[PDB]
RNA sequence: GCUAAAUACCGGCACGAGACCGAUAGUCAACAAGUACCGUAAGGGAAAGUUGAAAAGAACUUUGAAGAGAGAGUUCAAGAG
RNA sequence: ACCCGACCCGUCUUGAAACACGGACCAAGGAGUCUAACACGUGCGCGAGUCGGGGGCUCGCACGAAAGCCGCCGUGGCGCAAUGAAGGUGAAGGCCGGCGCGCUCGCCGGCCGAGGUGGGAUCCCGAGGCCUCUCCAGUCCGCCGAGGGGCACCACCGGCCCGUCUCGCCCGCCGCGCCGGGGAGGUGGAGCACGAGCGCACGUGUUAGGACCCGAAAGAUGGUGAACUAUGCCUGGGCAGGG
RNA sequence: AGACUAAUCGAACCAUCUAGUAGCUGGUUCCCUCCGAAGUUUCCCUCAGGAUAGCUGGCGCUCUCGCCCACGCAGUUUUAU
RNA sequence: CUCGCUGGCGUGGAGCCGGGGUGGAAUGCGAGUGCCUAGUGGGCCACUUUUGGUAAGCAGAACUGGCGCUGCGGGAUGAAC
RNA sequence: CGAGUAGGAGGGCCGCUGCGGUGAGCCUUGAAGCCUAGGGCGCGGGCCCGGGUGGAGCCGCCGCAGGUGCAGAUCUUGGUGGUAGUAGCAAAUAUUCAAACGAGAACUUUGAAGGCCGAAGUGGAGAAGGGUUCCAUGUGAACAGCAGUUGAACAUGGGUC
RNA sequence: GGACCAGGGGAAUCCGACUGUUUAAUUAAAACAAAGCAUCGCGAAGGCCCGCGGCGGGUGUUGACGCGAUGUGAUUUCUGC
RNA sequence: CCAAAUGCCUCGUCAUCUAAUUAGUGACGCGCAUGAAUGGAUGAACGAGAUUCCCACUGUCCCUACCUACUAUCCAGCGAAACCACAGCCAAGGGAACGGGCUUGGCGGAAUCAGCGGGGAAAGAAGACCCUGUUGAGCUUGACUCUAGUCUGGCACGGUGA
RNA sequence: CGAUCCUUCUGACCUUUUGGGUUUUAAGCAGGAGGUGUCAGAAAAGUUACCACAGGGAUAACUGGCUUGUGGCGGCCAAGC
RNA sequence: GUUCACCCACUAAUAGGGAACGUGAGCUGGGUUUAGACCGUCGUGAGACAGGUUAGUUUUACCCUACUGAUGAUGUGUUGU
């Protein structure tokens, strides 16, 4: 009943099939595991943003807002828009003798 | 339909879709719920948490019969009556009000949500909840118990 | 045996059920037995209605169903005695009789007496010998149909209340409460001990 | 102490129906099947449907003693004897 | 005929032409089924509803063991509401003012009524120029900087209900009580945040059923055998000559 | 002598329960097109097996590229540390 | 601007509101995300690095590739070169 | 852009059998099957066409329903081979000559010789069990492990006081 | 003994007293039995046993010169602690 | 009582039997581990019991030969079966390490008879040894859980008198 | 250093004790213990040569192969004999 | 029972080995290694003992190959020398 015990032979090849997906970017990081006395300040700080300020801050924004030449030449000939008088001379152009 | 199966596709193949190596035999991990505590705890826990043990008081001869109270909320409260009456309760009259009875429709306890119709009412019920009773007092309505 | 996320299924199939299985392929046949049993009951009788014994009116005993009403089994002996008619007289009339049934409620009791006054008004009987006691004249060719359908009187007809409109008044929206349930529910649980705690207050002395 | 109903019926007496089986299938049994035959016995338990429209089942001639054949005939066919 | 290629198929197996196993040769038979239950997926019907599934009505018409109807047959099932061992309780906030020391602080009156931030298909407003003399004028197609209200959904904040814990305060009196109710916080919940189910059908999947077919050594129940043989038992029979 | 008890004995025979059970051997019936692995972790009286992850397949869904600078991603370097 | 936390300090720090400039190494690519689930759960060989052995076509590993799951051309022939 | 075991999906105008629908389909002027150095189609599953056999029913397309597709299981049942005109017909002393009947004689019958069982018999009679085996006549396809003109075989008819 | 008919013999060692029996079909043995010697239970409302049941049964148509239970295995000489 | 049917070392050591003896027999005993009804030791008779030696005998052998009977052998007659992938000429090679097939070579003719038994890892049974099985059965005691009976206690039948 | 189920103890002037009450007992909610050392937690002795079945070359005893310590055979150097 | 080992005698010498530890459908079955049994040690016990002693079924070739022996076989017209 003797067997083999532990090998990470062919584990590099399994992990990188789908790939090492790096989480790296998201916004507004989750707010668990936070120091609770800090949070026992900040929820109060949010509830008086609504109640405590309309007239002071919105008008304060209102105050500060009231405070506030040959090879260069053929591209102009052969441009799609800027060349219709370029054709003043080959089509109906001035050239003539 | 035996003509839409997987069996009718897998003829011609030897192991019939159950593996040469592992050999689908009879009942490998036992029958049914065998070894919940012993060798299927990573299945029983992490998928059925709390399957083993006791929590509470025993109650003998539990009838579903002395605990019968179908609820209602104040959304559906107007929906027992034809809405003919809520027009004629809005018809500028006075504090006259429809007497909505929830016991007729089968609903005993009136629970609450927000946002009840402005027009005054009278509810006749067996049980009330005090948020909903704060809502009927908001609109100037009344709150009548039936026994 | 169990696997990825699924519900614990405990069926009762260890017991060898295949010996004891009633199969309903005899279901259309009994249904045609039984129409032809009721219709065989229809043309035996006579003028008397099939489902002919009249049933009383009974409220359903619980807290769940006692807001509806039900044709019971038999008129109370004391109900049926207020109508004044004797017992085995009454079954020949075609009224159901039940000795076991009391009458606690005179609103229930008198409602059935009104029903018997209805049925005895309703009744067209025929005699053996026309000595004219409680019998009928040449009466609407056995009153236009011999047989009734699902009780003689439609026994359910569950009565509804209007209480159509009223002004809301002072002192009802001022006084009524959620809390007068909670005050009264807590009043009931403490009636035993509040009796005793004051009783041993004055027994102390 | 008694009492019809609706309820149950893979045995028995008749019976109609089948998105069934079509002889190695269906009952074990389409047939002289619980039979032939094995075991002292308790018991076990098979196989075996198909001529043609009709028997018209090949008279007679001819080798061998006959089986078996060559000629002949009946049949739409003896490549159904 | 010939050149070159060329070990005998299934099977377990790290590996089979294997000195591994099964396979003489042909014909027919022959092995993932069905019922229940749950789950996801998908088609169809209805939609805060859905379901006749059990009954009754049709005349008793071959196919009818079908189909059609009921609705004061919607009893009920599943869903709409949760949480707690249980008594039980049971989900609306936002805007403009007012009263007290306007405070670790709650209350009073209007007005819409499901919050907010970042993302966010699609849609709308679009400066701006673009098409034969020129002015002079409205439709017009397409491009369009930037801006706007923003779906589904995800990440985060706030709130609400219930069970709990710490904190302290005020009130109501079907009757003044170890009586009812409320607040601010912090955590437990299969919940709330304008619902999505239900009924049939089909697939795949797990499980209990003989359960993909064939396979033991056994276990029990209730029966027939001393015509062979083991031994008693009753009754019979048999054994030449010589030391 | 563990012998004999109907060619059966260290527990006969016959029929039922019984199609007993098996993680163990053997078999598992038409073609084509696409995709295509594992023998590793942890725990189990676990060591010839399962549970769970890993690996595989299928069915979808939500978006973006079609036009002096894009968004996003990585078995890679470069520059820092 | 808010704070009920911090505090000589209009200070510390978070949070919220409005305004102002897109261009911040190379390279390649279309990414993001949910459900259900089979099979698997006996491995083996090779360059270098390695532990037990005197050594092994031995036993145990790390990193990577392969045989397994895969033919073809070379090594006469062969699972891995 | 194409490899593929275990495996999972998809497409099939691939096949078999049964059911509603349709083909004013098909056929005693030849259906099913089966065979076929016959002509082809499809990558393939499989099909269509000709010829030959047989002689009474059968197939398409759209749906529906399967007890639906074999080389394997020391597969079940049926059937035939290579082995093969091979092993083999060898326990206990034995035959010979002639004659008759007969299609036909190493065995049947008679006759003579040569024999063995040798009175605990290869003899004369029974109990058990066998149940017509006893006897007679008749045939020669079976059977008697060669043969038969014979029998305890087959066929018919007798007998057990 | 003119064929048939028919005891090779001694010297001894180990095991068993001998005659008998046994593993039908792999063994006849030294294995089993055996007379001899002991030991023990029990005077019958009992010893030993059977029994699903009764004071039903066997020993028992018996009675310590007997039944029931074992060891040892002729004889002679011995039987330690 | 002894290297025993029991002595590990052991072919103990001596003596006798022999030209020569791990054998036999007699003797010696701190005898691996003899021994007293677990019966110790003797001993005539007996034995399809075991081991050794001598005399007589002879194909057991040296050393094989010959005759007879039946077969086998051949023919007339009737005639199976085990078995069997397709089959069968060898060396080395690699290969699952000991091939009829593959590779490189040796070579290789129809079809058979009578012998023979080297190979076919020949046939004959899903290994009786061994191992795994969360598979059993027979037996055993101070295994675990129980029970027939039995031994005593209590209640009922179960009273009268001193 | 230790899960469920069980037990035991403590905690609220706590919940339910089933027709309504009063009390004893019991049931619960919360947190401490009494154990599973095979230690993610079974309640447990032996022999089979009288053996049986499922199987394994995943696992011995025989050969063959790899290795050659040990055994066996030789070689180099020269203190010595 | 020997593989091995010593021993007496001969001799030129009585060298060592391999061929699935050659060779069992060639044999023999002494011992190892089934069931009987006795002894010794161990075990409370059934039983165990590379401890000792005895009694104990050795199957089939007619197939293909190889070999040995026996006829023949394709070509030179035929056949003979
Ligand atoms: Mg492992
Ligand atoms: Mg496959
Ligand atoms: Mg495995
Ligand atoms: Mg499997
Ligand atoms: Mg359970
Ligand atoms: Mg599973
Ligand atoms: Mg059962
Ligand atoms: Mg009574
Ligand atoms: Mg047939
Ligand atoms: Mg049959
Ligand atoms: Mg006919
Ligand atoms: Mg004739
Ligand atoms: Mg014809
Ligand atoms: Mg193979
Ligand atoms: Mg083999
Ligand atoms: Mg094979
Ligand atoms: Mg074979
Ligand atoms: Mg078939
Ligand atoms: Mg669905
Ligand atoms: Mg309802
Ligand atoms: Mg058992
Ligand atoms: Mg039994
Ligand atoms: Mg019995
Ligand atoms: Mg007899
Ligand atoms: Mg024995
Ligand atoms: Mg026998
Ligand atoms: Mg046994
Ligand atoms: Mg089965
Ligand atoms: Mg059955
Ligand atoms: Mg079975
Ligand atoms: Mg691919
Ligand atoms: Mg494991
Ligand atoms: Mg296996
Ligand atoms: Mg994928
Ligand atoms: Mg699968
Ligand atoms: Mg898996
Ligand atoms: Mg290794
Ligand atoms: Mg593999
Ligand atoms: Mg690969
Ligand atoms: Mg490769
Ligand atoms: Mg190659
Ligand atoms: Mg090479
Ligand atoms: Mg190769
Ligand atoms: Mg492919
Ligand atoms: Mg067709
Ligand atoms: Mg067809
Ligand atoms: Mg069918
Ligand atoms: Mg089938
Ligand atoms: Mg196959
Ligand atoms: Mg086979
Ligand atoms: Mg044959
Ligand atoms: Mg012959
Ligand atoms: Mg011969
Ligand atoms: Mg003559
Ligand atoms: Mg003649
Ligand atoms: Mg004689
Ligand atoms: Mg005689
Ligand atoms: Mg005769
Ligand atoms: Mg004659
Ligand atoms: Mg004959
Ligand atoms: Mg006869
Ligand atoms: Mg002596
Ligand atoms: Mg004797
Ligand atoms: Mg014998
Ligand atoms: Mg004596
Ligand atoms: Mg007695
Ligand atoms: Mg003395
Ligand atoms: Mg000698
Ligand atoms: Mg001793
Ligand atoms: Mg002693
Ligand atoms: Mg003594
Ligand atoms: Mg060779
Ligand atoms: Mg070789
Ligand atoms: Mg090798
Ligand atoms: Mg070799
Ligand atoms: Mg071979
Ligand atoms: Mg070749
Ligand atoms: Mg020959
Ligand atoms: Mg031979
Ligand atoms: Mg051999
Ligand atoms: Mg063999
Ligand atoms: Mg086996
Ligand atoms: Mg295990
Ligand atoms: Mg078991
Ligand atoms: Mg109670
Ligand atoms: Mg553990
Ligand atoms: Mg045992
Ligand atoms: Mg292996
Ligand atoms: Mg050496
Ligand atoms: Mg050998
Ligand atoms: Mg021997
Ligand atoms: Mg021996
Ligand atoms: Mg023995
Ligand atoms: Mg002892
Ligand atoms: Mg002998
Ligand atoms: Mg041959």
């Amino acid at each position: 009943a003797k067997s083999k015990n532990h090998t990470t032979h062919n584990q590099s090849r399994k992990w990188h099939r789908n790939g090492i997906k790096k989480p790296r970017s998201q916004r507004y990081e989750s707010l668990k595991g936070v120091d609770p006395k800090f949070l026992r300040n900040m929820r109060f700080a949010k509830k008086h943003n609504k109640k405590g300020l309309k007239k002071m801050q919105a008008n304060n924004a209102k105050a500060m807002s009231a405070r506030a030449r040959k090879l260069d030449r053929l591209a102009y000939i052969a441009h799609p828009k800027l060349g219709k008088r370029a054709r003043a001379r080959i089509a109906k152009g001035l050239r003539l003798c | 339909p035996s003509r839409l199966r997987k069996t009718r596709k897998l003829r011609g193949h030897v192991s019939h879709g159950h593996g040469r190596i592992g050999k689908h035999r009879k009942h490998p991990g036992g029958r049914g719920n065998a070894g919940g505590l012993h060798h299927h705890r990573i299945n029983f826990d992490k998928y059925h948490p709390g399957y083993f043990g006791k929590v509470g008081m025993k109650h003998y001869h539990l009838k579903r019969n002395q605990s019968f109270c179908p609820t209602v909320n104040l959304d559906k409260l107007w929906t027992l009556v034809s809405e003919q009456t809520r027009v004629n309760a809005a018809k500028n009259k006075t504090g006259a009000a429809p007497i909505i009875d929830v016991v007729r429709s089968g609903y005993y306890k009136v629970l609450g949500k927000g946002k009840l119709p402005k027009q005054p009412v009278i509810v006749k019920a067996k049980f009330f909840s005090r948020r909903a009773e704060e809502k009927i007092k908001s609109v100037g309505g009344a709150c009548v118990l039936v026994a | 045996a169990p696997s990825r996320n699924g519900m614990v299924l405990k069926p009762h199939f260890h017991k060898d059920w295949q010996r004891r299985v009633a199969t309903w392929f005899n279901q259309p046949a009994r249904k045609i037995r039984r129409r032809k049993a009721r219709q065989a009951k229809a043309r035996r009788i006579a003028p008397r209605p099939a489902s002919g014994p009249i049933r009383p009116i009974v409220r359903c005993p619980t807290v769940r169903y006692h807001t509806k009403v039900r044709a019971g089994r038999g008129f109370s002996l004391e109900e049926l005695r207020v109508a004044g008619i004797h017992k085995k007289v009454a079954r020949t009339i075609g009224i159901s009789v039940d000795p076991r049934r009391r009458n606690k409620s005179t609103e229930s009791l008198q409602a059935n007496v009104q029903r018997l006054k209805e049925y005895r008004s309703k009744l067209i009987l025929f005699p053996r010998k026309p000595s004219a006691p409680k019998k009928g004249d040449s009466s609407a060719e056995e009153l236009k149909l011999a047989t009734q359908l699902t009780g003689p009187v439609m026994p359910v007809r569950n009565v509804y209340k209007k209480e159509k409109a009223r002004v809301i008044t002072e002192e009802e929206k001022n006084f009524k409460a959620f809390a007068s349930l909670r005050m009264a529910r807590a009043n009931a649980r403490l009636f035993g001990i509040r009796a005793k705690r004051a009783k041993e207050a004055a027994e102390q002395d």
